[PDB]
């Protein structure tokens, strides 16, 4: 009958719509629930700023008791977002919570826009670049910004 | 929002109203609860302040 996965998704959705989406937008991929495209603006804070950055969304038939495959369409310079867009954000894996809604999650990802966690890494080339030569770092950054996202 | 199950939006029965597996207060339905705990793939512990379960 009418999958739980389904409801969930579907009231989350209507939240997003009454409240304002501020600085994300977020909306399902033309009728099917379980695929959805976001995209959220860079963080002042971060070297992502002035760039407009669009992700793909996946959601599980077991939602929201499994993560939802959430990865990156923009070509970003992250420590911890590789060149297919995946991230490696704890909250999505190991850390994740069936009370955590879509939005908390998106949340999490400008969070990790502007403090990245090279000790755990994703890219270790990257990384070992955040760690020795931050303002090459920073400079790249936004290079790539300015270049995709723009 | 109030009278519904927060993971598979359900209406909370008089039974369900008053369950509190979590001394933290989240109220989840008695199948959301049991799937938790089960699933071998799942954690088995509260949504919220994840606490486990006893
Ligand atoms: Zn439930
Ligand atoms: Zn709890």
């Amino acid at each position: 009958t009418g999958m739980s996965s389904s409801k969930r998704i579907a009231k989350e959705l209507s939240d997003l719509e009454r409240d304002p989406p501020t600085s994300c937008s977020a909306g399902p991929v033309g009728d099917d629930l379980y695929h959805w495209q976001a995209s959220i603006m860079g963080p002042a804070d971060s070297p992502y700023a002035g760039g407009v950055f669009f992700l793909s969304i996946h959601f599980p038939t077991d939602y929201p008791f499994k993560p939802p495959k959430i990865s990156f369409t923009t070509k970003i310079y992250h420590p911890n977002i590789n060149a297919n867009g995946n991230i490696c954000l704890d909250i999505l894996k190991d850390q994740w919570s069936p009370a955590l809604t879509l939005s908390k999650v998106l949340l999490s990802i400008c969070s990790l826009l502007t403090d990245a966690n090279p000790d755990d890494p994703l890219v270790p080339e990257i990384a070992h670049i955040y760690k020795t030569d931050r303002p090459k770092y920073e400079a790249t950054a936004r290079e790539w910004t300015k270049k995709y996202a723009v | 929002m109030e009278d519904y199950c927060p993971l598979c939006i359900e209406p909370m029965d008089i039974t369900d109203k008053n369950f509190f597996p979590c001394p933290c207060g989240y109220q989840i339905c008695q199948f959301c609860y049991n799937n938790i705990r089960q699933n071998p793939e799942l954690n088995g512990r509260c949504p919220a302040c994840r606490r486990k379960y006893d």
